[PDB]
């Protein structure tokens, strides 16, 4: 029951917010590519000088 | 001759080469401050041979 009380609020939340599941996957997963992106070598080319 | 102050990256193709000048505007004022702190009156000699 804990478990489906959870479920039914997060889901009321994420209808509420206006927020998909998949945005909220992507805010809180903990996986990553593990690949430096382009956005990333720019910081780093911008950041070295 | 150890002294650098344009180091390059002014020319960025983040911003399509917008903002250049502005960077050789700091490091020109960055030289002025180095060489106004490190300024000094040298002494005068005059040899004869």
């Amino acid at each position: 029951p804990r478990l489906v009380i959870w479920l039914y609020q997060v889901t009321q939340w994420l209808t509420e917010a206006e927020i998909t599941t998949e945005a909220i996957w992507l805010l809180c997963t903990p996986e990553f590519s593990g690949n430096i992106s382009p956005e990333i070598s720019n910081l780093l080319n911008n950041l070295r000088p | 001759n150890g002294v650098t102050f344009i180091r390059g990256g002014a020319w960025n193709g983040t911003t399509a080469g917008l903002m250049a000048g502005e960077t050789l505007l700091l490091n020109l004022a960055e030289m002025e401050k180095v060489w106004l702190e490190r300024d000094e009156r040298a002494l005068e000699v005059t040899r004869t041979v």
